[PDB]
């Protein structure tokens, strides 16, 4: 438990705890600006991928094994965040920019003409 | 066809990262610091965590860095110039107290602008030779020796600088990792690592050659440098005992106060009234001598075989030469050669006082000390020395910038961003109704 | 290492239910894989009698005990069961749990339990 | 991409284009405080009315014959977003009162302590 | 019409939520200085009051309803009183020392319904 | 029994708060207050609330007058200084009128280095003799007063300091009650309350002693006061009725320049042509009378005992003793003892002036006034008094440092915080 | 019957506004513009756009006048004021490379303080007779001319104000867009529109007559005015290929150093070494004239006949009536009435040196320039003219202010406010 | 689903290579698994998929399946090696198992 307190572990057991003067002036200004950006920044994206106020969120996205090839045994029992992170972060930006096609797509069917009303 | 990209927020994930960070908690550390410090930090260790830190690189000590500049300068604003002071100076011998000559100090005259800027008055004030430049050969025309280059502040004489124990803390999405590792000397890998939110308290201790005031090593002396064998590198000795050395000014400086102009006014020394001696500093000699010969023990693992040897600096001005400190607010520039000489009940280290002082590499700036009366006398344990290098392997009290005493205590510390969205595969797929 | 072990398996009388389970702390807690029950007779190979997505509750027990093996699990307590009902009398076999670890493929059946063994019989 | 037909699957991409010397510093906090004053304007007006956390979004409220007076192919084929915003519909004023009005009474009849419905 | 029912009972205020809350956003160098950080703390308030919601499982509502009960203790009065004749400025008081409690109440009951959720999940 | 906590949002609820006003209206006052107002401001009045104010204690004064001060002094800035002319000067009678008689006026000359330097002349103007200080006894030998604590900055010669009204306005999430009980006189509950965005305009006068054009009391003449009983304390009376106060200078200025710098010149008085007065106020002598009668009427109610006396100031300096007023860009110092002396056509009070003024009460940031050219009348309303207490009861004019002043239209305006969360129980659970 | 309002967010629109845009990359431009940037063209064809630009409204043209200002009046605060050499000069006529009659130079003496206040030194330095101002008649007496009116302040010798290329970009939840129409006149719809961050990367070239460097026009030469027909307008010349010109001070020149006070110090012109012949400032007979003619020949598409003329620029000061340039670290003010001249082997033009300045139609806060010690030589590409017109038809190389020479290059971008929040009709009802 | 017991019968004699054969009724990945057990004792993976072998296991005792075509392979007999091979029709949901091979060692 703790801030990080699972950063050592495996994800499959980390996963459990995912519910934890002008001069002046300027740099005082910038920092909280920058703080609401990133919380922002974090939500839009859940937002954009209809995981709005979930910790975990499945999703119609499959996965492509050439991101990764493992088997899920050998990796939630087995490595940690940390290392997952670097083993995918080449394809961060392909998995988001398909849990938003795939998002955007569910609001089209779900307000097409047909079967609706 | 089996496996689906999950959404995973909260993750205990993070990336190296520079950010600012915030200082918290009469006088000036104290007001610009005005945030209140946590009353209770909570420390947690990052169990089966190992990352990698080096103290050469660390941006908290340039930030630091900075801040103390800005700081300094910003407290200096409201305060007087002491341009009009640039004027020729008739100068004689000084003899204050008895029939004799006080070495040091210069009994100086000069024409300064009355209120009236029409009339003039005839004001005179004693200053100490290293303060003070002869205009030309056999003359006894003077000039205050920063009038060359720029502006002359005086500091506000209601302003302490002393230092008090700071913490820099981390933004909401920072934090900041700690390494916990006893021997750990600044760089590579620390296993044991924690996380803290604010460092723990230092102090913007500003002097050279010997580190005041600093926290000791957990274990036992620790050595650290960047590429040890490489003698463009400093190295600073961490010790884990300290040092205790006293120094003394053991006379009372009359003030006198000259009034400059419309609500302008300079403190100038009066008299001088004690005992006439420089501004002596005892260090103890036993305790010295053990300390010194454990550093040695230690250095000679990263030099085998080799005689150490210890000289006194080879160059530069009184800035570095000698061993700089400002205690009381009076600023002392004593001679460190009676330590650093070795072939590996007290020490008396004579010191010179300078009233003009050019703090850092600021050149541009320069900044007057009213004198400070009364006998004054400072007390500090030295935590720490530094060191330059090159059968025989001498070393000197040499030293770097000032960044390098604040390395000695951040060492420990790096910063990090926090990164709580990501992905993984997983085996369930989203319902959709 | 996975750890799965069978319990409370009987020697139920033909027709009566039995609250066969299993329990497997150690391994992923449905986090991966997935519940599977597998069965053997004696003079008898094996058969998928009973499946679940432990992630969820999405059941897919075989036809052959369709009125009867109910798996289900507990992700809560890293644990699953298969209380049958109606015990046929022939329905005498040594029943194990698998976990279903798979890899954008169909799934290993790897850590086999300790296979406790039920004894139905009239 | 405002060419096309109103018809368009892109508008993920015009979402997460938002959010990406005291003189200069002033002049960038201020662009920076504002992009985040419309963001959440835009963010708080959805969510008052029951559109939140969505990109499309239906109501209660009826389509007013008077305020385009066209029939749903013209709309979605003929047309794209810029012609639609400037020339037609532009009085949204009147609709987003009528937006605020129903939502509140939604969720007020949701908690009406006759019926817990 | 924002603050018009702060004179009104509970109840009847309940009709105005949209108002109040839609005029929460908006509607040298000195003073530069004070009216961004007077813009950003409006900010920081108003996304406080968001963070806190989400916390409790209010997220895109102006009325919601909990797992946690009410305690006779913090007041003892019936729902005819409380929403009928009392104006919110008038009780506010009452919950003053005990606003702290119930925020800690809701979030925690928050957390155990996600709990609940996160280990069984719904798929296919 | 059911009932369970319902987390509401938007909740018309409030707190006392202190937060940033913004203000809202060449011209000083137009120039920094740039932010436009409501040409339709509203007002909703919200009914059955009760809500107590304090003016003693009142934000809103304090904020109000640390911005008059900064604006002020950020206005001078860009502008000439007179630090060269803290010089030796000769100040000789001044010979301005026919006899040369005036006695208030000194002819100084003095060497002065031109805008071209290395180049000195001689050069004089006419000062007022309380600008003047002697240097030492028995000798023409003078200097202007504030030439060894601080330095004297001249005024902006293009920058009106007229009054003009302003409104203060809250910042989102914020919102600014209003009193409208016309008998409110004082911290307490008002049982009539609205609530608006933006104060009513303001003028930023900076009168002591009598308060002059602003609002009147819309009931009764209304004495405030922190604690009427106690001593020590300001007691303001708002009247109801205005009375008409005319001042003028009735003579005529010239103005002489004396060049300083590249871009900077001192501004003099050359020559002053016409009688001796140099200025006076009209005072309706029937007006002030009854006017006091009707204050004296509501006193009594606080202080029963007959034989109130009022006095002439007690004493201290001329920025107390008398009133003070900035007519057009000139500062008159009248003599109000003609005034307050009584015992329960027109009044004259004599004027003196000024050139050196005092900002406030800070050290030093001394401004210089530059002499208006030819004659000056300027016509205002007196709205009410501030007067101090020391048997009978005896009264003074007196004031506090602006602030006082101030206090006499913020005095129905609170600031409070919007509070839209909160909670409730509810027959439905989730 | 059954339509209902359905609300969508991302709607790919748009409404013209007026914001705030950063500035992109010893230099004080790559000081300012501080922002790194990539290649990244994302030129987005928006295919089907057709917007409506206006080079004479476009608020980017003032909002750059004013960053380029204040980055002039920033990068000049930490440097050294000249006001302790507003005193009495005692000037004669310049003398130097054998001959004491040059032409536009005085030898003055004066007398300045030292940095120790009571001492005071006689110093000599060399003067353009465009910087002083003679005191009374028949006298030896000067004064600088900008100590009549206000503070001049030394630029900094260390500080570089090369016009490097700098990008204006949009913050986010703006987008710039780009009019693509080769033949576009400024204003009305533009086909074509593409939509990109920042821009190409502008020099901030400043010029009165010739507008120097920048990019052609891809087109034919194109005139472009806010109203062609009215004589009140600047019109802008933007041609289609360039023309080179050269302008050089051959001569050589040494600086000397005046300590006017602690830390600071005054440069001055020591020795002039060489001929005097300033700027020698020329472009081939062989590329104007017919320049000019081309230039002509699209006028006639707006006045169609044979009555046009070019005639020397009007009155005014220096600023209005002749070309600046600024080549290197000095002015030169070149006399251009030898190119406007004409009615339908190189040309050189005289040119003066002048060091103090008031910037732009700015008055005070003059700058002096610290001279080049050396010779200097400067080349640029002149990608069009400023014209007015002040029966026949007669058009002058002036008027118009500092300004126009921004508009000839951001005519072709326009910022728009993104407004991704709409209603449509659906068949949809809220279920 | 369906697989038939195509090597029901599998003996080898020791250092002989051997395979159990498998016949699907349909195309599928063909996991299998030793039964080197006792009554009432769990098995062993031998291979996933079509040729994923089992980690911790001999990797040479391994060959890929194809279509509906698999056996379980080894590089040579041992009694160690004296375990049924099970054959899993590893596509189908509740997938069906070939009656393991003797496969007698
Ligand atoms: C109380 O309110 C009255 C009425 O507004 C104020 O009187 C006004 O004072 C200003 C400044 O002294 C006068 O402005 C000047 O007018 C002359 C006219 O020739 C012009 O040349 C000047 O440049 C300047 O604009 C204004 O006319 C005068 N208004 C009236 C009706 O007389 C009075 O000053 C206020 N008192 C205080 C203490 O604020
Ligand atoms: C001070 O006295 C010593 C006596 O030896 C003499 O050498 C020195 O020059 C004197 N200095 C001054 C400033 O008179
Ligand atoms: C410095 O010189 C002045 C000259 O009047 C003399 O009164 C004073 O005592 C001298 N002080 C010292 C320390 O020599
Ligand atoms: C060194 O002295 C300082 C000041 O007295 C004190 O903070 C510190 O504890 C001392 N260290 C030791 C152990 O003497
Ligand atoms: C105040 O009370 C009266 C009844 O006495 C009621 O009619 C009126 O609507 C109330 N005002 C508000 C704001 O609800
Ligand atoms: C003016 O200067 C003269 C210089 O001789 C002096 O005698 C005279 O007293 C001064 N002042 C007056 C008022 O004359
Ligand atoms: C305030 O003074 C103006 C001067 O023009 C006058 O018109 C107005 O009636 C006066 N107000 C009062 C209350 O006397
Ligand atoms: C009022 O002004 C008139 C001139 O208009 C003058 O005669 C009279 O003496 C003045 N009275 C007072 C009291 O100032
Ligand atoms: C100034 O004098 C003129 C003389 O004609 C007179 O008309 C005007 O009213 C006077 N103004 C003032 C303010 O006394
Ligand atoms: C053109 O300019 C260059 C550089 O000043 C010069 O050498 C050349 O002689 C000039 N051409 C003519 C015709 O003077």
């Amino acid at each position: 438990l703790g801030f990080l307190g699972a950063a050592g572990s495996t994800m499959g057991a980390a996963s459990m705890t995912l519910t934890v003067d002008t001069h002046w002036g300027i740099k005082q200004l910038q920092a909280r600006v920058l703080a609401v950006e990133h919380y922002l920044r974090d939500q839009q994206l859940l937002g954009i991928w209809g995981c709005s106020g979930k910790l975990i969120c499945t999703t119609n996205v499959p996965w492509n094994s050439t991101w990764s090839n493992k088997t899920l045994s050998e990796i939630w029992d087995n490595m940690t965040w940390l290392q997952w992170d670097k083993e995918i972060s080449n394809y961060t930006q392909i998995i988001y920019g398909l849990l938003e096609e795939s998002q955007n797509q569910q609001e089209k069917n779900e307000t097409d003409n047909l079967t609706c009303d | 066809e089996n496996l689906w990209v999950t959404v995973y927020y909260g993750v205990p994930v993070w990336k190296d990262a520079e950010t600012t960070l915030f200082c918290a908690s009469h006088n000036v550390w104290a007001t610009h610091c005005c945030v209140p410090t946590d009353p209770n930090p909570q420390e947690i260790v990052l169990e089966n965590v190992t990352e990698n830190f080096n103290m050469w690189k660390n941006n908290m000590v340039e930030q630091m860095h900075e801040d103390i500049i800005s700081l300094w300068d910003q407290s200096l604003k409201p305060c007087v110039k002491l341009t009009p002071l640039c004027v020729t100076l008739n100068c004689t011998n000084a003899t204050a107290s008895n029939s004799s000559i006080i070495e040091g100090m210069k009994n100086c005259s000069f024409n300064i602008t009355t209120e009236l800027r029409d009339k003039r008055e005839k004001k005179n004030a004693l200053f100490y030779k290293l303060d003070i430049v002869q205009l030309d050969g056999n003359s006894s025309q003077y000039r205050l020796i920063n009038c060359n280059t720029s502006a002359i502040t005086q500091a506000c004489p209601k302003v302490s600088f002393e230092p008090i124990p700071i913490h820099y803390c981390a933004p909401a999405g920072f934090a900041i990792l700690k390494c916990n590792n006893k021997t750990f000397t600044g760089t590579g890998p620390c296993n044991n690592v924690s996380t803290v939110q604010c460092t723990h308290g230092i102090k913007p201790v500003v002097s050279t050659q010997l580190l005041l005031n600093g926290s000791l090593a957990e274990g036992e002396i620790i050595i650290r440098s960047e590429n040890i064998t490489d003698n463009g590198k400093t190295i600073l000795v961490h010790l884990n005992e300290s040092v205790k050395i006293e120094c003394t000014r053991p006379n009372n400086k009359t003030r006198t106060s000259i009034r400059i102009g419309p609500g302008q006014a300079f403190y100038a020394t009066g008299q001088v009234i004690g005992d006439i001696r420089e501004a002596y500093c005892n260090i103890s000699e036993s305790t010295w001598n053990e300390t010194l010969g454990k550093v040695v023990k230690q250095l000679r693992k990263h030099f085998p075989h080799k005689n150490i040897t210890f000289q006194p600096s080879s160059g530069g001005d009184l800035e570095v030469t000698t061993h700089s400190f400002n205690c009381g607010g009076e600023f002392f520039y004593c001679n460190t050669s009676g330590l650093f000489n070795s072939t590996w009940d007290s020490i008396t280290l004579p010191c010179r006082i300078k009233q003009i002082i050019n703090m850092w590499q600021e050149v541009g700036r320069a900044m007057y000390a009213p004198p400070i009366q009364g006998n004054i006398t400072c007390v500090s344990n030295i935590t720490g020395l530094i060191l330059t290098r090159d059968n025989t392997e001498t070393f000197r009290p040499g030293g770097g910038d000032m960044r390098d005493n604040w390395r000695s205590e951040l060492y420990k510390y790096k910063v990090v961003k926090i990164e709580p969205l990501g992905v993984a595969p997983t085996a369930c797929k989203r319902r959709v109704v | 290492x996975x750890x799965x072990x069978x319990x409370x398996x009987x020697x139920x009388x033909x027709x009566x239910x039995x609250x066969x389970x299993c329990x497997x702390x150690x391994x992923x807690x449905x986090x991966x894989x997935x519940x599977x029950w597998x069965x053997x007779x004696x003079x008898x190979x094996x058969x998928x009698x009973x499946x679940x997505x432990x992630x969820x509750x999405x059941x897919x027990x075989x036809x052959x005990x369709x009125x009867x093996x109910x798996x289900x699990x507990x992700x809560x307590x890293x644990x699953x069961x298969x209380x049958x009902x109606x015990x046929x009398x022939x329905x005498x076999x040594x029943x194990x749990c698998x976990x279903x670890x798979x890899x954008x493929x169909x799934x290993x059946x790897x850590x086999w339990x300790x296979x406790x063994x039920x004894x139905x019989x009239x």
